[PDB]
Protein backbone atom coordinates (compact mmCIF):
# COMPACT_ATOMS: atom_id res chain seq x y z
CA UNK A 1 0.00 0.00 0.00
CA UNK A 2 1.58 3.21 -1.21
CA UNK A 3 0.15 6.52 -0.12
CA UNK A 4 0.83 9.60 -2.24
CA UNK A 5 1.17 13.17 -1.07
CA UNK A 6 3.65 15.90 -1.88
CA UNK A 7 4.81 18.15 -3.16
CA UNK A 8 8.18 17.58 -1.46
CA UNK A 9 10.03 20.60 -0.08
CA UNK A 10 13.50 21.27 1.25
CA UNK A 11 13.04 21.34 5.01
CA UNK A 12 13.45 25.13 5.44
CA UNK A 13 10.40 25.50 3.18
CA UNK A 14 8.08 22.87 4.66
CA UNK A 15 4.56 24.29 5.16
CA UNK A 16 3.30 24.15 8.77
CA UNK A 17 0.86 23.72 10.42
CA UNK A 18 -0.96 21.20 8.24
CA UNK A 19 -3.52 18.59 9.27
CA UNK A 20 -2.05 15.08 9.21
CA UNK A 21 -4.28 13.75 6.41
CA UNK A 22 -3.36 16.82 4.38
CA UNK A 23 0.37 16.66 5.08
CA UNK A 24 2.46 16.96 1.98
CA UNK A 25 4.69 14.42 3.73
CA UNK A 26 3.51 10.96 2.65
CA UNK A 27 4.98 9.54 5.87
CA UNK A 28 2.67 11.67 7.93
CA UNK A 29 -0.36 10.62 5.89
CA UNK A 30 0.68 6.98 6.12
CA UNK A 31 0.68 7.29 9.90
CA UNK A 32 -3.05 8.07 9.81
CA UNK A 33 -3.67 5.26 7.34
CA UNK A 34 -1.83 2.78 9.55
CA UNK A 35 -4.27 3.54 12.39
CA UNK A 36 -7.32 3.06 10.20
CA UNK A 37 -5.91 -0.19 8.84
CA UNK A 38 -5.24 -1.45 12.34
CA UNK A 39 -8.92 -0.80 13.12
CA UNK A 40 -9.86 -2.61 9.92
CA UNK A 41 -7.60 -5.52 10.86
CA UNK A 42 -9.21 -5.95 14.29
CA UNK A 43 -12.57 -6.51 12.65
CA UNK A 44 -11.35 -8.38 9.60
CA UNK A 45 -10.29 -11.37 11.65
CA UNK A 46 -13.69 -11.42 13.32
CA UNK A 47 -15.65 -11.10 10.11
CA UNK A 48 -13.74 -13.78 8.26
CA UNK A 49 -13.47 -16.32 11.04
CA UNK A 50 -14.84 -19.58 9.70
CA UNK A 51 -15.24 -23.09 11.06
CA UNK A 52 -14.16 -26.06 9.00
CA UNK A 53 -14.06 -29.76 9.72
CA UNK A 54 -10.28 -29.47 9.82
CA UNK A 55 -10.08 -26.55 12.20
CA UNK A 56 -11.37 -23.05 12.81
CA UNK A 57 -9.72 -20.42 10.66
CA UNK A 58 -9.11 -17.03 12.25
CA UNK A 59 -7.44 -15.11 9.44
CA UNK A 60 -5.27 -12.32 10.80
CA UNK A 61 -3.69 -9.16 9.44
CA UNK A 62 -0.34 -7.57 10.24
CA UNK A 63 1.71 -4.71 8.86
CA UNK A 64 5.08 -6.32 8.44
CA UNK A 65 7.09 -3.50 6.91
CA UNK A 66 7.13 0.21 6.15
CA UNK A 67 9.42 2.40 4.12
CA UNK A 68 9.28 5.94 2.81
CA UNK A 69 12.13 8.13 1.59
CA UNK A 70 15.72 6.96 1.98
CA UNK A 71 17.78 7.43 5.15
CA UNK A 72 20.80 8.86 3.36
CA UNK A 73 18.82 11.78 1.84
CA UNK A 74 16.41 13.24 4.35
CA UNK A 75 16.54 16.96 3.57
CA UNK A 76 13.34 16.76 1.53
CA UNK A 77 10.44 14.68 2.82
CA UNK A 78 9.01 12.01 0.48
CA UNK A 79 5.91 12.27 -1.67
CA UNK A 80 5.18 8.58 -1.30
CA UNK A 81 5.36 6.02 1.47
CA UNK A 82 4.66 2.27 1.41
CA UNK A 83 3.56 -0.38 3.90
CA UNK A 84 3.53 -4.10 3.27
CA UNK A 85 0.59 -6.03 4.67
CA UNK A 86 0.31 -9.71 5.50
CA UNK A 87 -3.37 -10.61 5.20
CA UNK A 88 -4.35 -14.21 5.81
CA UNK A 89 -7.30 -15.63 3.88
CA UNK A 90 -9.68 -18.33 4.92
CA UNK A 91 -9.95 -20.88 2.12
CA UNK A 92 -13.16 -19.34 0.80
CA UNK A 93 -12.04 -15.76 0.39
CA UNK A 94 -10.97 -14.25 -2.93
CA UNK A 95 -7.91 -11.96 -2.60
CA UNK A 96 -9.64 -9.30 -4.66
CA UNK A 97 -12.40 -8.94 -2.10
CA UNK A 98 -9.75 -8.12 0.48
CA UNK A 99 -7.97 -5.71 -1.84
CA UNK A 100 -11.22 -3.83 -2.27
CA UNK A 101 -11.76 -3.66 1.46
CA UNK A 102 -8.33 -2.10 1.90
CA UNK A 103 -8.93 0.27 -0.98
CA UNK A 104 -12.13 1.29 0.79
CA UNK A 105 -10.27 2.07 4.02
CA UNK A 106 -8.00 4.35 1.99
CA UNK A 107 -10.90 6.03 0.22
CA UNK A 108 -12.80 6.75 3.43
CA UNK A 109 -9.80 8.62 4.77
CA UNK A 110 -9.87 10.66 1.58
CA UNK A 111 -6.38 9.50 0.65
CA UNK A 112 -4.89 8.56 -2.67
CA UNK A 113 -3.03 5.27 -2.56
CA UNK A 114 -1.99 2.37 -4.70
CA UNK A 115 -3.00 -1.01 -3.27
CA UNK A 116 -0.96 -3.66 -5.00
CA UNK A 117 -0.98 -7.41 -4.34
CA UNK A 118 2.43 -8.93 -4.64
CA UNK A 119 1.53 -12.35 -3.30
CA UNK A 120 -1.42 -14.67 -3.36
CA UNK A 121 -1.61 -18.28 -2.24
CA UNK A 122 -4.74 -20.27 -1.48
CA UNK A 123 -5.49 -22.15 1.71
CA UNK A 124 -7.21 -25.54 1.66
CA UNK A 125 -9.25 -27.87 3.77
CA UNK A 126 -8.21 -31.42 3.09
CA UNK A 127 -10.79 -33.52 1.25
CA UNK A 128 -10.92 -37.28 1.70
CA UNK A 129 -8.62 -36.98 4.69
CA UNK A 130 -10.43 -39.73 6.62
CA UNK A 131 -8.08 -42.64 5.99
CA UNK A 132 -5.04 -40.66 7.21
CA UNK A 133 -7.06 -38.99 9.93
CA UNK A 134 -8.15 -42.40 11.19
CA UNK A 135 -4.71 -44.01 11.02
CA UNK A 136 -3.37 -41.05 12.92
CA UNK A 137 -6.18 -41.08 15.48
CA UNK A 138 -5.65 -44.75 16.25
CA UNK A 139 -1.88 -44.27 16.50
CA UNK A 140 -2.23 -41.19 18.68
CA UNK A 141 -4.70 -42.77 21.12
CA UNK A 142 -2.40 -45.74 21.49
CA UNK A 143 0.84 -43.82 21.94
CA UNK A 144 -0.43 -40.69 23.69
CA UNK A 145 -3.41 -42.15 25.52
CA UNK A 146 -6.33 -39.83 24.82
CA UNK A 147 -8.38 -38.80 21.79
CA UNK A 148 -6.97 -35.93 19.75
CA UNK A 149 -8.23 -32.43 20.55
CA UNK A 150 -9.10 -29.94 17.82
CA UNK A 151 -6.13 -27.66 17.06
CA UNK A 152 -6.00 -24.07 18.26
CA UNK A 153 -7.00 -21.55 15.63
CA UNK A 154 -3.53 -20.08 14.98
CA UNK A 155 -2.29 -23.51 13.90
CA UNK A 156 -5.29 -23.74 11.50
CA UNK A 157 -4.87 -20.22 10.23
CA UNK A 158 -1.31 -20.08 8.96
CA UNK A 159 0.82 -21.29 6.08
CA UNK A 160 1.79 -24.93 6.21
CA UNK A 161 2.83 -27.22 3.40
CA UNK A 162 -0.46 -29.10 3.75
CA UNK A 163 -1.70 -26.44 1.35
CA UNK A 164 0.37 -27.54 -1.69
CA UNK A 165 -0.34 -31.21 -1.01
CA UNK A 166 -4.11 -30.60 -0.74
CA UNK A 167 -3.98 -28.32 -3.76
CA UNK A 168 -2.44 -31.16 -5.72
CA UNK A 169 -5.02 -33.72 -4.62
CA UNK A 170 -3.04 -35.32 -1.84
CA UNK A 171 -5.11 -35.24 1.35
CA UNK A 172 -2.85 -33.80 3.99
CA UNK A 173 -2.92 -32.87 7.65
CA UNK A 174 -0.36 -31.39 10.00
CA UNK A 175 0.62 -33.02 13.29
CA UNK A 176 3.61 -33.10 15.61
CA UNK A 177 4.88 -32.53 19.14
CA UNK A 178 5.53 -29.26 20.97
CA UNK A 179 3.91 -25.83 21.12
CA UNK A 180 4.34 -23.63 18.04
CA UNK A 181 7.37 -21.43 17.26
CA UNK A 182 5.13 -18.62 15.96
CA UNK A 183 3.63 -18.70 19.45
CA UNK A 184 6.33 -19.00 20.38
CA UNK A 185 7.83 -22.08 22.03
CA UNK A 186 11.57 -22.68 22.33
CA UNK A 187 12.16 -26.36 23.14
CA UNK A 188 10.92 -29.92 22.73
CA UNK A 189 10.75 -32.62 25.37
CA UNK A 190 12.75 -35.55 24.10
CA UNK A 191 9.95 -37.76 25.40
CA UNK A 192 7.37 -35.95 23.29
CA UNK A 193 9.63 -36.27 20.29
CA UNK A 194 9.73 -40.02 20.74
CA UNK A 195 5.92 -40.20 21.01
CA UNK A 196 5.79 -38.29 17.74
CA UNK A 197 8.14 -40.71 16.01
CA UNK A 198 6.06 -43.66 17.21
CA UNK A 199 2.80 -42.01 16.11
CA UNK A 200 4.38 -41.43 12.69
CA UNK A 201 5.62 -45.00 12.40
CA UNK A 202 2.29 -46.48 13.48
CA UNK A 203 0.35 -44.22 11.15
CA UNK A 204 2.46 -45.55 8.32
CA UNK A 205 2.04 -49.20 9.35
CA UNK A 206 -1.71 -48.70 9.38
CA UNK A 207 -2.21 -46.46 6.34
CA UNK A 208 0.43 -47.97 4.00
CA UNK A 209 -1.13 -51.40 4.44
CA UNK A 210 -4.58 -50.21 3.43
CA UNK A 211 -5.33 -50.71 -0.29
CA UNK A 212 -5.56 -47.44 -2.25
CA UNK B 1 36.36 52.34 -4.35
CA UNK B 2 35.71 50.66 -6.63
CA UNK B 3 38.36 52.09 -8.98
CA UNK B 4 37.57 54.93 -11.38
CA UNK B 5 36.05 53.74 -14.63
CA UNK B 6 38.32 50.82 -14.68
CA UNK B 7 34.73 49.70 -13.99
CA UNK B 8 33.38 50.96 -17.30
CA UNK B 9 35.90 48.88 -19.23
CA UNK B 10 35.02 45.74 -17.29
CA UNK B 11 31.30 46.29 -17.73
CA UNK B 12 31.69 46.50 -21.49
CA UNK B 13 33.95 43.47 -21.45
CA UNK B 14 31.19 41.56 -19.68
CA UNK B 15 28.64 42.80 -22.21
CA UNK B 16 30.73 41.15 -24.90
CA UNK B 17 30.77 37.88 -22.97
CA UNK B 18 27.06 37.18 -23.06
CA UNK B 19 27.46 34.15 -25.33
CA UNK B 20 30.23 32.66 -23.23
CA UNK B 21 28.00 33.14 -20.20
CA UNK B 22 25.09 31.29 -21.74
CA UNK B 23 27.33 28.60 -23.23
CA UNK B 24 29.16 27.93 -19.98
CA UNK B 25 25.87 27.72 -18.10
CA UNK B 26 24.27 25.36 -20.58
CA UNK B 27 27.29 23.08 -20.90
CA UNK B 28 27.78 22.94 -17.13
CA UNK B 29 24.09 22.55 -16.51
CA UNK B 30 23.89 19.72 -19.04
CA UNK B 31 26.37 17.58 -17.15
CA UNK B 32 24.81 14.96 -14.94
CA UNK B 33 26.10 15.75 -11.44
CA UNK B 34 23.95 14.46 -8.60
CA UNK B 35 25.68 14.52 -5.22
CA UNK B 36 27.89 11.43 -5.29
CA UNK B 37 28.88 11.83 -8.92
CA UNK B 38 30.06 15.46 -9.27
CA UNK B 39 33.33 14.41 -10.88
CA UNK B 40 32.44 15.12 -14.50
CA UNK B 41 31.17 18.61 -13.60
CA UNK B 42 34.39 19.12 -11.66
CA UNK B 43 36.44 18.17 -14.67
CA UNK B 44 34.54 20.62 -16.83
CA UNK B 45 35.22 23.43 -14.42
CA UNK B 46 38.90 22.45 -14.02
CA UNK B 47 39.44 22.61 -17.79
CA UNK B 48 37.46 25.83 -18.09
CA UNK B 49 39.68 27.37 -15.45
CA UNK B 50 42.81 25.92 -17.06
CA UNK B 51 41.84 27.32 -20.50
CA UNK B 52 41.33 30.73 -19.00
CA UNK B 53 44.60 30.68 -17.09
CA UNK B 54 43.39 30.51 -13.50
CA UNK B 55 45.79 27.68 -12.63
CA UNK B 56 43.17 25.36 -11.13
CA UNK B 57 43.85 22.51 -8.72
CA UNK B 58 41.67 19.57 -7.87
CA UNK B 59 41.30 19.53 -4.10
CA UNK B 60 39.39 16.47 -3.03
CA UNK B 61 39.06 13.55 -0.71
CA UNK B 62 38.34 11.30 -3.71
CA UNK B 63 39.77 11.39 -7.18
CA UNK B 64 36.28 11.44 -8.69
CA UNK B 65 34.67 13.73 -6.10
CA UNK B 66 36.67 16.87 -5.69
CA UNK B 67 36.66 20.60 -5.33
CA UNK B 68 38.22 22.87 -7.94
CA UNK B 69 40.18 25.92 -6.85
CA UNK B 70 41.70 28.53 -9.13
CA UNK B 71 42.96 32.09 -8.62
CA UNK B 72 43.24 35.48 -10.24
CA UNK B 73 46.35 36.74 -8.50
CA UNK B 74 46.37 40.34 -7.37
CA UNK B 75 49.33 42.71 -7.34
CA UNK B 76 49.70 42.75 -3.55
CA UNK B 77 48.29 44.44 -0.45
CA UNK B 78 44.57 43.94 -0.92
CA UNK B 79 41.89 41.79 0.65
CA UNK B 80 41.24 38.49 -1.10
CA UNK B 81 37.74 37.50 -2.13
CA UNK B 82 36.50 33.95 -2.78
CA UNK B 83 33.65 33.23 -5.17
CA UNK B 84 31.98 29.92 -4.42
CA UNK B 85 29.25 27.74 -5.90
CA UNK B 86 28.69 24.01 -5.74
CA UNK B 87 29.13 21.31 -8.37
CA UNK B 88 26.47 18.85 -7.23
CA UNK B 89 22.78 18.94 -8.19
CA UNK B 90 19.60 17.49 -6.74
CA UNK B 91 18.04 14.57 -8.59
CA UNK B 92 20.05 11.39 -9.05
CA UNK B 93 19.58 8.91 -11.92
CA UNK B 94 16.35 7.89 -10.19
CA UNK B 95 15.08 9.36 -6.91
CA UNK B 96 11.73 7.60 -7.08
CA UNK B 97 11.65 7.25 -3.29
CA UNK B 98 11.63 11.00 -2.73
CA UNK B 99 9.82 12.40 -5.75
CA UNK B 100 6.83 10.89 -7.57
CA UNK B 101 7.88 12.60 -10.82
CA UNK B 102 11.62 11.81 -10.74
CA UNK B 103 12.15 12.28 -14.49
CA UNK B 104 11.13 15.46 -16.34
CA UNK B 105 13.33 17.30 -18.86
CA UNK B 106 13.71 20.26 -16.50
CA UNK B 107 15.00 17.96 -13.76
CA UNK B 108 17.94 16.56 -15.73
CA UNK B 109 18.81 18.98 -18.55
CA UNK B 110 19.62 22.61 -19.39
CA UNK B 111 19.07 24.73 -22.52
CA UNK B 112 19.04 28.27 -23.92
CA UNK B 113 15.63 29.49 -25.08
CA UNK B 114 14.25 33.00 -25.69
CA UNK B 115 16.58 34.92 -23.42
CA UNK B 116 16.29 32.35 -20.64
CA UNK B 117 18.35 29.39 -19.53
CA UNK B 118 16.20 26.49 -18.34
CA UNK B 119 17.03 23.66 -15.94
CA UNK B 120 17.03 22.95 -12.19
CA UNK B 121 20.76 22.32 -12.43
CA UNK B 122 21.12 25.87 -13.74
CA UNK B 123 19.15 27.35 -10.85
CA UNK B 124 21.07 25.15 -8.45
CA UNK B 125 23.74 25.79 -8.98
CA UNK B 126 25.53 25.93 -12.33
CA UNK B 127 24.01 29.29 -13.27
CA UNK B 128 25.40 31.36 -10.41
CA UNK B 129 28.69 29.50 -10.93
CA UNK B 130 28.83 30.56 -14.59
CA UNK B 131 28.24 34.11 -13.41
CA UNK B 132 31.38 34.43 -11.33
CA UNK B 133 33.41 32.30 -13.71
CA UNK B 134 32.60 34.89 -16.36
CA UNK B 135 33.11 37.76 -13.91
CA UNK B 136 36.63 36.51 -13.27
CA UNK B 137 37.31 36.05 -16.98
CA UNK B 138 36.27 39.66 -17.62
CA UNK B 139 38.35 40.96 -14.71
CA UNK B 140 41.34 39.08 -16.08
CA UNK B 141 40.91 40.01 -19.70
CA UNK B 142 40.02 43.64 -18.98
CA UNK B 143 43.26 43.87 -17.01
CA UNK B 144 41.40 45.04 -13.92
CA UNK B 145 43.66 46.43 -11.21
CA UNK B 146 43.31 44.30 -8.12
CA UNK B 147 45.62 44.35 -5.15
CA UNK B 148 44.01 41.27 -3.59
CA UNK B 149 43.54 37.79 -5.05
CA UNK B 150 40.25 36.51 -6.37
CA UNK B 151 39.85 32.88 -5.39
CA UNK B 152 37.69 30.65 -7.56
CA UNK B 153 36.20 27.80 -5.60
CA UNK B 154 33.86 25.25 -7.13
CA UNK B 155 32.95 22.71 -4.52
CA UNK B 156 31.50 19.20 -4.51
CA UNK B 157 28.99 17.82 -2.04
CA UNK B 158 27.11 20.94 -0.98
CA UNK B 159 23.72 19.21 -0.89
CA UNK B 160 22.49 17.93 2.49
CA UNK B 161 22.96 14.15 1.84
CA UNK B 162 24.65 12.22 4.64
CA UNK B 163 25.92 8.74 5.40
CA UNK B 164 23.89 6.87 8.02
CA UNK B 165 23.49 3.24 9.08
CA UNK B 166 24.68 0.93 6.29
CA UNK B 167 25.06 3.79 3.81
CA UNK B 168 28.69 4.78 4.34
CA UNK B 169 31.61 6.40 2.58
CA UNK B 170 32.27 7.55 -0.94
CA UNK B 171 28.77 7.32 -2.41
CA UNK B 172 26.93 9.03 0.41
CA UNK B 173 29.27 11.74 1.70
CA UNK B 174 28.76 15.40 0.90
CA UNK B 175 29.50 18.48 2.96
CA UNK B 176 32.44 16.89 4.79
CA UNK B 177 34.36 16.61 1.53
CA UNK B 178 33.16 19.85 -0.01
CA UNK B 179 33.66 23.50 0.84
CA UNK B 180 35.13 23.04 4.29
CA UNK B 181 37.65 20.57 2.90
CA UNK B 182 38.61 22.92 0.10
CA UNK B 183 39.13 25.85 2.50
CA UNK B 184 41.00 23.74 5.03
CA UNK B 185 43.36 22.68 2.29
CA UNK B 186 44.22 26.05 0.88
CA UNK B 187 41.23 27.85 -0.54
CA UNK B 188 41.38 30.66 2.03
CA UNK B 189 40.73 34.34 1.58
CA UNK B 190 39.71 37.39 3.59
CA UNK B 191 36.10 37.26 2.42
CA UNK B 192 33.81 34.92 0.53
CA UNK B 193 30.73 35.44 -1.56
CA UNK B 194 28.69 32.28 -2.04
CA UNK B 195 26.83 32.49 -5.35
CA UNK B 196 23.38 30.91 -5.16
CA UNK B 197 19.97 31.92 -6.51
CA UNK B 198 18.73 34.57 -4.08
CA UNK B 199 17.13 37.03 -6.49
CA UNK B 200 19.81 39.59 -5.62
CA UNK B 201 19.03 39.44 -1.91
CA UNK B 202 22.08 38.98 0.34
CA UNK B 203 21.98 36.74 3.41
CA UNK B 204 24.73 36.30 5.97
CA UNK B 205 23.15 34.07 8.56
CA UNK B 206 22.22 30.43 7.97
CA UNK B 207 20.94 27.52 9.99
CA UNK B 208 22.86 24.59 11.34
CA UNK B 209 21.23 21.17 11.63
CA UNK B 210 20.96 18.06 13.69
CA UNK B 211 19.67 14.85 12.08
CA UNK B 212 18.04 12.40 14.50
CA UNK B 213 17.42 8.73 13.98
N1 LIG C 1 4.88 -21.45 9.15
C1 LIG C 1 6.10 -21.16 9.87
O1 LIG C 1 7.00 -22.30 9.59
C2 LIG C 1 6.64 -19.89 9.27
C3 LIG C 1 7.05 -18.85 10.03
C4 LIG C 1 7.00 -18.88 11.44
N2 LIG C 1 7.15 -17.69 12.16
O2 LIG C 1 6.80 -16.44 11.58
O3 LIG C 1 7.65 -17.70 13.46
C5 LIG C 1 6.30 -19.96 12.05
C6 LIG C 1 5.84 -21.03 11.36
C7 LIG C 1 5.41 -22.21 12.21
O4 LIG C 1 4.21 -22.36 12.57
O5 LIG C 1 6.30 -23.04 12.59
ZN1 LIG D 1 22.62 25.45 -3.89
Amino acid sequence: VTVFAGPSRYTPYVPRPVAALDSPNAIVRMAKLVEALEEWADNYEKRYTREYGGGTVVPKVAIGAIRGGVPYKIYAFPELCSIYMDIRLNPDTNPLVVQREVEAVVSKLGLKAEVKPFLFRRGYEAQGIEPLQNALEVAHREVVGRPTERPGSPECSMWRDTNPYNELGIPSLTYGCGGGAGGGNTYFLVDDMLKAAKVYAMTAMDLCNRTP
Amino acid sequence: MAGSNDVAKVMKTLDGMREGLIQTAVELGSIEAPTGREGAAGDYVYEWMARNGFGPERVGVFDDRFNVVGRLRGTGGGASLSFNSHLDTIMAREDTARFADANDRIYHEAWHEEGRIYGYSVVNCKGPMACWLIAAKALKEAGAALKGDVVLTAVCGEIDCEPVDEFQGHDYLAEDIGARYAISHGAISDYALVAEATNFKPAWVEAGKVFLK
